[PDB]
């Protein structure tokens, strides 16, 4: 039971670090490299 | 064309030369090298390369 | 089985081999800011 | 690249991984500027894939 809850958790963090088809995982850098039209494609990406 | 490579290496062309005093132990918004963010910066005994 | 007035968790052997015997990567009770920042090697996956 | 703009009478000023308006801020690990002269139809096919 706890090495399941620890795992789940682990995955949970771990996606944070995929990119799901955006240009990059990181929420920052694409907000401050691209201009806001065209990052909302990107931010919608890794928000769904 | 103009190539970049937005990658976690040391960065050689950094645009308008913009630098703050960088300051410790307290809660402040850092954009060393593009790399924007927010946080605590304490000093590290890391080993790094 | 009965407490052990000794332990100061006022546990039971039986108890204490339990909890000796779960390895607990997160027990919640713990209130780990305070500890986070000061890392010396690399921040805990429950850190982060 | 303030510069940028007064250099050339821009025809197609296409940005793929970093929007033109937001570029000074970033810091780029290396520059690649490749030239060179093309038609007229084909500044299409100048493109990824």
């Amino acid at each position: 039971v706890v090495n399941h809850n620890a795992q789940a958790l682990n995955t949970l963090v771990k996606q944070l670090s995929s990119k799901f088809g955006a240009i990059s995982s990181v929420l920052n850098d694409i907000l401050s490299r691209l201009d806001p039209p065209e990052a909302e494609v990107q931010i919608d990406r890794l928000i769904t | 064309v103009l190539s970049f490579e937005l990658l976690h290496a040391p960065a050689t062309v950094c645009g308008p030369k913009k630098s703050t005093n960088l300051v410790k132990n307290k809660c402040v918004n850092f954009n060393f090298n593009g790399l924007t963010g927010t946080g605590v910066l304490t000093k590290s005994n890391k080993k790094f390369l | 089985i009965l407490p052990d007035p000794s332990k100061p968790s006022k546990r039971s052997p039986i108890e204490d081999l339990l909890f000796n015997k779960v390895t607990l990567a997160d027990a919640g009770f713990i209130k780990q800011y305070g500890d986070c920042l000061g890392d010396i090697a690399a921040r805990d996956l429950i850190c982060a | 690249y303030s510069v940028l703009y007064n250099f050339a009478p821009f025809f197609a000023f296409k940005c793929y991984g970093v929007s033109p308006t937001k570029l000074n801020d970033l810091c780029f690990t290396n520059v690649y500027a490749d030239s060179f002269v093309i038609k007229g139809n084909e500044v299409s096919q100048i493109a990824p894939g």
